[PDB]
DNA sequence: ATCGATCGATCGAT
DNA sequence: ATCGATCGATCGATTTTTTTTTTTTT
């Protein structure tokens, strides 16, 4: 039944549990509200999505509770949200593609399925302010509130790095991929070799927006004497710049912390890692 | 090598003391089986992480290794000198004596411990088909260990490490030492999780990499150290795996001197300390505590050849913390001593500021703002205060500033302030560079800090314009507006407002007409519901009797008598919000009557006309408040019935706020 | 103090 | 045997930095 290594959440079949969950809900969530629209929330809204070709579905959270199945996926999503969104953004594509095959030719035609879809899940439990935050919480979805202190100018980021050699000169390049850029000493054209320095024209290589926002949350319930702590955020794409500064917001995301070079020359990193928000979803 | 870095003998040896450690570890008597057994399983039970230890019990088992032999060298005398060797080696025996299961791990529970078994699931399977590196004992811990030293009744046993000390009392020989000092907290910059060992992963060859990191920095490994990638032409790539690598929560604080410990000269000494583990979030800035911890230097980075010599500069680490000054169920009865006593509106009115003599009528109204209420919700919506703004006008000081000293102290959200004093920038969120951790984080206070609570104020005439406009808006209340910088925010200030201010120089002149004597703007006084004129004319009878009270102290510490028993704040305060839950609803009977006396007040105040005693015009805001007054007054009666005497009781305080100008 | 490039040699290829 | 590239030991360069006395404006 496979598995994911650290996630211990098996590949696929969660996509299936996701689908029959996506395929049928109605209201089992109203069972928690104790009733007092009969049709399921998604297939209507899933249809609402297909015409516009907007993608970027905002999910719900929590409809995995109280409903079955996905009760563990509700957990497994909260355990490893990053990987969960990875399958789910893709499944939505097929869940669209699976929806279109019944209506057959749709949106002229199969290319609209080629368009990427993704989940922007919100309302994960209730996170407690900021200052409460645990180390153990390293990556998990977090409900948060605060008005933006400052909005930084959009930051460009690496996707696929562009490369060349002394010969021929030739344009062969490799994606930035991981947090590292590995360029072969040689070579493309003449092949050969020869061992020329690898030319990099950065205007050719791929880019995307990551926009830093320092945010001071006002969770209230302030421990006293605790300081009005603030929050770091990076975000991505539409999440970038879509958030006005100075606005109290429900924006949610996994926790993140990453090291930085002490000298900013020497390879040495300073101990403990600095932390920022993953900005999973906005509200 | 020999010579340089010589091996040096010391009479102290833990070789059999480690055995003597496990003799003390687990097995124990004084507290079925020993406390250390099921408690160490209690950590194996995983409902606990932090491990708390004290010097108290070491002495008895050391007495147990004593009396009661066979005789053994003392651990504790080798502790305070080092004790960092005891934070590990004494603790390293815990894997030997800890129970295996000790119960079910389930799923969550938590991550980590589900992964850490997977890390050991991957670690053990490395050697499963392999037929030998293993995860170090330091690599997997999951539980913190703490020490709390003995003062104590053990020190008078007779038996030191617990003697409270100043920063000034801090010797250089105390480095490495587990020590205890009293001091005021400062800073308390935010805590963050810190990794002891990075987990790199080779991908290609895989395995796991663990590199130790100490202090502020480290030098990260690269390439692949994995032996599968060793001696093979292809070394696997690796970078840190944050899910894999272990973290530790790290807080810190500066600790100021109590100032009584200080020499008459010099300066208060701030002391850097660093909070870690379950011990984190145990403190706030400015709190007084007897701090107990080991003291170690953390050089260097650098620089380096700069320092030289080294001149350690060190720091203190926190082992343990002892803080100074740490329904409507059964506390209703604690309300009931004065409930059966009655006179809630007076005895408590007399309860106010028993330290200052007379002016109980002034104190009488003090009780109202200390309670206030209850607001309103129009549904428009526009919410109305809801809050009392009182001013006190008289000079010289009269010790008026002292009334604010008592009021804010008792009052929840009590904030004492003065003209300069806190500025309007102090009452707003103002950007400032944060020392150490960066950067330019905003820190608000005053009005923003005093919201949903009383704000006492002095030098109210010297607050100038910058403050006046803010509090001018603070009279619009429920808001603080900043259009400054990129900040457009308007934040709620629920602050209760009272400021006493001095008359025009030098003191008030009876010939001077009202509002000519006052230094405050009219629009500033109009939104005020009450002001008590503090003009003091000498009365030989009153002067003696007050002087008599001024004779009565310093004579003794206890003032009140002949006769009275002022309520203590804790039991007194509990009735406040308890009464604040009431929200009295107005009876229409008193309702229209207040309207009647209003047009009367709308008549008589206007028939005063030009200058003189004043003040007109008897605007509805005061009636809007005067109605709230009986609403605040009803709360002391609770019962939410709003009596007419309850209504008229405020109207009695209305004329009294003035008309003393004849005196 | 460590990282960085120069430069020296050596063991394989033609 | 001529030539090379390869690794290593050789060589040497880079590591902090903004607050209290002011001064033309009404």
């Amino acid at each position: 039944l496979r598995i994911i290594w650290g996630t211990n959440v098996s590949i696929q079949e969660c996509t299936t549990n996701f689908r029959n969950f996506l395929m049928s809900f109605k209201y089992k969530f109203r069972k928690i509200l104790d009733e007092r629209d009969e049709e399921l929330y998604y297939i209507k809204q899933l249809n609402e999505m297909r015409e516009l070709g907007t993608s970027n579905l905002n999910l719900d959270a929590r409809n995995l509770l109280a409903y079955k199945q996905t009760e563990d996926l509700y957990h497994q999503l909260l355990n490893y949200p990053q990987e969960v969104i990875s399958i789910m953004d893709q499944t939505i594509k097929d869940c669209m593609v699976s929806l279109i095959v019944d209506n057959n030719l749709d949106y002229d035609l199969d290319e609209i399925e080629t368009k990427f879809y993704k989940v922007r899940p919100y309302n994960v439990g209730s996170c407690k302010g900021m200052r409460e935050l645990n180390p153990n919480d390293i990556d998990k979805l977090i409900n948060l509130k605060g008005l933006v202190l400052r909005s930084t100018p959009v930051i460009p980021d690496m996707k696929v790095a562009f490369f060349k050699c002394n010969v021929c000169d030739h344009t062969m390049a490799v994606e930035i991929d991981r947090g590292v850029i590995q360029e072969p000493a040689r070579c493309e054209r003449i092949d050969c070799n020869e061992p020329n320095s690898m030319s990099l024209i950065h205007n050719r290589c791929s880019f995307a927006d990551k926009q830093v926002i320092k945010l001071q949350e006002t969770p209230d319930f302030v421990p006293d004497g605790q300081t009005p702590h603030s929050i770091s955020l990076c975000v991505y794409d539409e999440l970038v710049d879509s958030c006005r500064a100075g606005d109290r917001i429900e924006v949610t995301g996994t926790f993140r912390s990453i090291p930085i070079r002490a000298n900013s020359r020497q390879r040495v990193l300073k101990s403990l890692y600095k932390t920022y928000v993953d900005v999973v979803h906005v509200k | 090598m020999s010579a340089a870095l010589p091996s040096i003998q010391l009479p102290v040896d833990y070789n059999n003391l480690f055995n003597e450690i496990t003799d003390f570890l687990v097995t124990f008597k004084q507290d079925k089986g020993p406390k250390y057994m099921a408690m160490l399983q209690k950590v194996a039970n995983r409902e606990l992480n932090s491990v708390i230890i004290d010097l108290d019990d070491i002495l008895q088992y050391q007495n147990e290794k004593f009396l009661q032999g066979t005789q053994a060298d003392d651990l504790v005398s080798a502790i305070q000198q080092n004790a960092n060797h005891f934070t590990e080696l004494f603790c390293r025996a815990i894997d030997n004596n800890m129970p295996l299961p000790t119960k079910e791990i389930d799923y969550k529970d938590d991550v980590l411990d589900v992964i850490l078994n997977q890390r050991r699931l991957r670690n053990e399977r490395m050697l499963s088909d392999r037929t030998t590196e293993l995860f170090p004992p330091n690599l997997t811990r999951r539980y913190f260990l703490y020490f709390k030293p003995l003062s104590q009744n053990c020190a008078r046993r007779y038996r030191i490490s617990s003697k409270p000390l100043s920063v000034r009392q801090i010797k250089g020989d105390f480095l490495g030492q587990l020590i205890t000092v009293r001091g005021i907290i400062t800073r308390v910059s935010d805590v963050k999780p810190a990794v002891e060992v990075i987990a790199y992963t080779c991908d290609q060859c895989g395995y796991e990499v663990f590199q130790e990191v100490n202090s502020r920095t480290f030098t990260p490994l690269s390439e692949c150290t994995s032996e599968e990638c060793s001696q093979n032409q292809t070394k696997g790539q690796l970078f840190m795996s944050t899910r894999a690598s272990k973290f530790s929560a790290f807080q810190e604080c500066k600790i100021q001197e109590l100032s009584q410990q200080v020499p008459v000269g010099h300066i208060p000494r701030s002391l850097n300390i660093h909070v870690n583990g379950t011990l984190v979030r145990s403190l706030s800035p400015g709190d007084i505590v007897d701090v107990t911890g080991i003291f170690l230097p953390a050089p260097y980075t650098g620089f380096k050849a700069l320092k030289a010599g080294l001149l350690t500069e060190t720091y203190l680490e926190a082992q343990f913390v002892r803080q100074h000054k740490k329904l409507t169920s059964d506390v209703e009865e604690r309300v009931m001593e004065l409930i059966t006593s009655g006179d809630v509106y007076n005895r408590l009115a007399k309860s106010i500021a028993p330290e200052i003599y007379g002016n109980l009528d002034v104190k009488k109204a003090l009780l109202l703002l200390l309670v206030g209420g209850v607001d309103k919700r129009v549904g428009d919506g526009m919410k109305i205060r809801g809050d009392i703004n009182v001013c006190l006008m008289g000079d010289p000081g009269v010790a008026k500033s002292q009334l604010l000293k008592a009021i804010c102290k008792i009052s929840p959200r009590g904030v004492y302030t003065t003209g300069k004093g806190s500025s309007g920038v102090g009452l707003t969120a103002a950007v400032m560079k944060d020392p150490v951790t960066d950067e330019m984080i905003l820190e608000g206070g005053a009005l923003v800090l005093a919201d949903n609570g009383i704000c006492c104020i002095d030098e109210f005439d010297k607050m100038d314009e910058s403050d006046r406009t803010a509090i001018h808006e603070v009279m619009e209340q429920q808001t603080i507006s900043i259009s400054k910088a990129g900040i457009n925010t308007t934040l709620n200030a629920r602050t209760s407002i009272l400021a006493a201010a001095n008359p025009l120089y030098g003191r008030y002149n009876p010939r001077l007409s009202p509002l000519d004597n006052i230094n405050l703007p009219a629009a500033l006084l109009s939104r005020f519901d009450i002001l008590f004129l503090m003009l003091d004319i000498p009365s030989r009878d009153d002067d003696e009797k007050l002087a008599e009270h001024v004779t009565y102290v310093h004579m003794h510490n206890k003032q009140p008598d002949l006769d009275f028993t002022p309520v203590e704040p804790s039991k007194m305060r509990e009735y406040i919000a308890y009464a604040k839950t009431k929200r009295p609803v107005m009876s229409e009977a008193v309702n229209d009557y207040v309207v009647q006396a209003y047009i009367r007040l709308r008549q008589d105040s206007k028939r005063e006309m030009d200058s003189k005693f004043s003040f007109g015009q008897a605007t509805p805001r005061t009636l809007l408040g005067i109605i709230r007054l009986s609403q605040a007054l009803a709360k002391l009666r609770l019962a939410d019935m709003v009596d007419i005497d309850d209504v008229e009781e405020a109207l009695r305080l209305v004329r009294v706020s003035k008309e003393s100008l004849y005196q």
